[PDB]
C-alpha cells in the first residue's frame, strides 16, 4: 500500500 | 556545532550507526 518505507542513517533535524 | 539537515539530505550511506532518532 501507500507507505514511504525509505532507509534512512541517523541525522540530526 | 549539530549538523541541522531536513529537507537537502547531504549524507553518503544508509546505515544506522547509532540509536538516537532516524534508525532503519
Amino acid at each position: 500500500q501507500l507507505y514511504e518505507n525509505k532507509p534512512r542513517r541517523p541525522y540530526i533535524l | 556545532v549539530r549538523r541541522l539537515m531536513f529537507s537537502y539530505i547531504s549524507d553518503e550511506q544508509w546505515t544506522p550507526f547509532l540509536y538516537d532518532f532516524y534508525h532503519y
